[PDB]
């Protein structure tokens, strides 16, 4: 528990990992490695109202935890180049299983003011939505 | 948004849902209902009027509403959602949904798969 | 985690307190919902106020809880406090089984009642103090003797002719301004912790076992909260008294083994991890001054001490004065390049972070001098002056704007490598710093040496560019205070080479300094120079 | 012989091992594969040259090879192997074989928290 190497917020898993050293026999370590994941007991499949029952599957796969695709510097001989740090994040498309507490999800909703129908927008978060 | 007490759904007539909400402080509301995606008449469901709740520090007030509809339907899994329409929320609007499985299950069935934990996570 | 405010707090009962809580400014934060909550043991963490109107039954109307936005703090008050009220405590936003807290604890006391055979004089550390005992004349040549109790004992260490007790050294003198009447006293300079308590106090005895109580309490001062962020700077304020306004004074940090440790002195200290970060302004009339530390890391959070003794170093009998800090490192200021690198000749150009709301400011560029205790001499404003010695080789540019501005110092030479401070008008004052770093290398435009000019004829300059630059623009332009601007007679004429200018008059009107630069649009890259003259 | 990497074991599509052999002195080696018992068609691999190494003193060589396989065949259960000859090696072969379950973990702690016990920290 003292190095982070991954806190996701799509999937709400986060990975810890921790090198803990004895002195006698040098040759044997032990390398730690802590998993939490949180199931949201009641979420829908995608993120609308009426899609779908509650979701009861949820998977997880390491690789897709851990990627990482924001580009990065590299100094090679006297230069800075930019480098991607990943081969699978083609541009969303991410099933995302929680909220996002720093971002706001609305909806469209028809309703009806005596002659024709608008178009009323509806917050389903609704401490981030607020406009300022 | 509450759940159709159990009593009710033996019977196989109608069940009845119920939309509350509590703790604004001006006294106007709007509440309205959806069916799937398309908004019922007005005729359909019965609305009270805001009144004043007792007090624990601030004045604030309440309202109630109610919806009938048929026991086939809530088995077929039809969905079913109640708006309210207030002057603090963000954007005017706001709204929950309840269908059969959310909301007194009798059944909590979840499968989590975690699939190569020894991975070389990078 | 980001959450913070007094770890402990403490009155007595009938008395208010006002206890502050801070949190990130984002939009999500203030709107959310504030709470004050109870840890009990089994379990919960009972809400007793709460920001969405919610007030408890054991609270009415002794509290309230007020939420300021645009300070990022949130104020709870509790009136009439009691003995039931002593407990753990928690500030917070949102879901109270989520972390999002700070742990409070709150500790109060029993007054005194119906016990007024006290006499008590309030002191803080490092100043003086008198203990008055009732001089009897009916003992006229008797010794004014004043024992120590440990235990239930008055021990013989104190007698009121020139003994004195062999921990109490060297700081113990008395003044006549009786003699004749009950007027005598015991003046303490410099109060330790060991200096507390009541002394069996008298003057003149009879022997029938006669007593006198009067006690002294000494305080330790309480922390100021300052609450910064990752990659920002911070000021302390050191206003201690004029009584020690020509001793050394010093500046230090409580660590975890009872080991203050000196970041810097007036003698002439400095840790070697503030190099080219840290200030310490010349004081003023009445003895108070400034610190300055920029570019906050993470390990920078605990407790702060600066005080004044003679020797530059935390003892014991020095005044103190506190601060406690956090760095919030869920921060909204930008990342930036710590160290930038040039070659001999080369240019730099650096980007420059401010707040979008304070965008009417005047801007400033350091240089850190490091001889003295430091100092900012300034190079360059946004209004037009420059220094002398840096004259054709620096100026301050606005663009691109609306989080940045940049800066461009050109001819550079191995001495120029330090570290470079920036610093706006604002009120709120981020400092960013970076390091210069020299090494070796070639320029990469290219061109000739200090250009001459002929008397009655033209002149023509040139200067080249390699082809990762093919796709960048090009331009040239005159030096002087304001910056310089794009002259409109340049050609760019290759495809990858010899972007040139001529002038058509040889007068001296514009005998200035030039350059020959390269910017995608908003952002500027390297540049070179070059001097002309009038023969 | 090494494993093959966790991001193609979560697409289901061929994943890929390697083979690799360093230190020794004159540059002849053979490179063979099998799958069980069978040894392969040879054109269904790649290998590389034998090349030299940066050293102290004494000179070194150095060869690779890669093998793609189908992921039914890797989550199946059966393994592969590779062979490698040369004249400084006493009985002229030695062998690797892998498969799964080779570097598997040997501690594994699963705790369920269940509800009314959450207690997340930030
Ligand atoms: C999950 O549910 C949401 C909500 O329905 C889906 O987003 C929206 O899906 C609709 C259905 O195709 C898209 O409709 C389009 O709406 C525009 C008006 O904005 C209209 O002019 C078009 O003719 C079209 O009907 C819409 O693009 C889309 N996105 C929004 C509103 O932002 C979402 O696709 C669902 N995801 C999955 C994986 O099912
Ligand atoms: C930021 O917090 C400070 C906390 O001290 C507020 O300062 C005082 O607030 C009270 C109102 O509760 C005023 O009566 C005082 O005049 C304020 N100033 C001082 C020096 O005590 C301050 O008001 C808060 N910021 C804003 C913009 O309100
Ligand atoms: C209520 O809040 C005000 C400020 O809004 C404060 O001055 C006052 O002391 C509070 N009342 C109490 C604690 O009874």
């Amino acid at each position: 528990e003292r190095i982070v190497l991954v806190d996701n917020k799509c999937k709400c898993a986060r990975i810890t990992s921790r090198i803990i050293r004895s002195s006698e026999d040098p040759n044997e370590d032990i390398v730690e490695r802590n998993i939490r994941i949180i199931v949201p007991l009641n979420n829908r499949e995608n993120i609308s109202d009426p899609t779908s029952p509650l979701r009861t599957r949820f998977v997880y796969h390491l690789s897709d935890l851990c990627k990482k695709c924001d580009p990065t510097e590299v100094e090679l001989d006297n230069q800075i180049v930019t480098a991607t740090q990943s081969n699978i994040c083609d541009e969303a498309t991410e099933t995302c299983y929680t909220y996002d507490r720093n971002k706001c999800y609305t909806a469209v909703v028809p309703l009806v003011y005596g002659g024709e129908t608008k178009m009323v927008e509806t917050a389903l978060t609704p401490d981030a939505c607020y406009p300022d | 948004l509450l759940p159709p007490p159990s009593e009710e759904l033996a019977l196989n007539e109608l069940v009845t849902l119920t939309c509350l909400a509590r703790g604004f402080s001006p006294k106007d509301v709007l509440v309205r209902w959806l069916q799937g995606s398309q908004e019922l008449p007005r005729e359909k469901y019965l609305t009270w009027a805001s009144r004043q709740e007792p007090s624990q520090g601030t004045t604030t007030y309440a309202v109630t509403s109610i919806l009938r509809v048929a026991a086939e339907d809530w088995k077929k899994g039809e969905t079913f959602s109640c708006m309210v329409g207030h002057e603090a929320l963000p954007l005017a609007f706001t709204q929950k949904t309840i269908d059969r499985l959310a909301g007194k299950p009798t059944h909590i069935n979840v499968s989590v798969v975690m699939a190569e934990a020894d991975g070389t996570c990078y | 985690s980001p959450i913070f405010g007094p770890e402990e707090v403490n009155s007595v009962e009938g008395n208010s307190v006002s206890i502050t809580c801070y949190y990130p400014p984002t939009s999500v934060n203030r709107h959310t919902r504030k709470y004050w909550c109870r840890q009990g043991a089994r379990g919960g963490c009972i809400t007793l106020i709460s920001s969405e109107g919610y007030v408890s039954s054991k609270y009415a109307g002794r509290a309230n809880l007020t939420n300021f936005p645009e300070n990022g703090t949130f104020v709870v008050n509790i009136a009439q406090l009691s003995q039931d009220d002593s407990g753990r405590y928690k500030c917070g936003l949102g879901i109270n089984s989520r972390g999002l807290s700070f742990d409070v604890s709150l500790e109060v006391s029993q007054g005194p009642g119906l016990l007024n055979d006290t006499k008590v004089y309030t002191v803080d550390l490092g100043r003086t103090v008198t203990i008055n005992c009732p001089f009897k004349t009916e003992n006229a040549q008797k010794r004014k003797s004043l024992y120590k109790q440990i235990g239930l004992y008055p021990v013989l260490v104190i007698d009121s002719s020139g003994y004195v007790n062999p921990n109490y050294t060297g700081r113990i003198r008395l003044d006549i301004q009786g003699t004749g009447q009950l007027l005598f006293s015991v003046v303490i300079n410099q109060l330790r912790l060991s200096d507390a308590g009541q002394y069996l106090c008298q003057a003149g005895d009879d022997s029938n076992s006669n007593k006198k109580n009067a006690d002294l309490q000494v305080l330790k001062p309480e922390p100021e909260l300052v609450y910064e962020d990752l990659r920002g700077s911070v000021t302390f304020h050191c206003a201690l008294g004029p009584e020690v306004a020509n001793v050394a004074k010093f500046l230090c940090r409580q660590s975890s083994g009872e080991n203050c440790d000196v970041v810097v002195n007036t003698l002439g200290k400095r840790a070697p991890a503030f190099e080219g970060r840290i200030l310490l302004n010349p004081q003023d009339k009445d003895g108070s001054f400034s610190v300055v530390i920029t570019g906050l890391r993470k390990e920078d959070a605990g407790r702060y001490l600066c005080g004044a003794h003679s020797d530059g170093q935390l003892q014991e009998g020095s005044p103190i004065q506190a601060w406690q800090l956090f760095v919030n490192e869920e921060s909204t200021i930008p990342r930036s390049p710590t160290v930038v690198k040039g070659v001999a000749g080369g240019s730099v150009a650096v980007l420059c972070p401010y707040n979008r709301k304070e965008s009417k400011s005047i801007k400033y560029w350091c240089l850190w001098e490091g001889a003295q205790n430091g100092r900012c001499p300034l190079l360059v404003d946004s209004e037009g002056w420059v220094k002398a010695q840096y004259e054709g080789r620096l100026s301050l540019l606005e663009e691109p704007g609306n989080g940045t501005f940049t800066v461009i110092l050109n001819q550079l030479t191995s001495r120029d490598a330090g570290f470079y401070w920036c610093l706006t008008n604002g009120d709120t004052l981020w400092r960013t710093t970076v390091e210069i770093k020299i090494i070796e290398g070639e320029p990469n435009l290219k061109v000739p040496g200090n250009v001459t000019a002929v008397l009655g004829e033209t002149l023509k300059v040139p200067c080249h560019f390699p082809c990762k630059f093919s796709s960048y623009e090009k331009y040239w332009c005159k030096w002087n205070n304001t910056g310089c601007q794009a002259l409109p007679f340049v050609n760019c004429d290759e495809n990858s080479r010899l972007v040139s200018l001529t002038l058509n008059l040889v007068t001296r009107a514009d005998e200035g300094w030039y350059w020959c630069g390269v910017k995608q649009g908003h952002f500027y890259g390297e540049t070179a120079a070059v001097y002309v003259a009038v023969e």
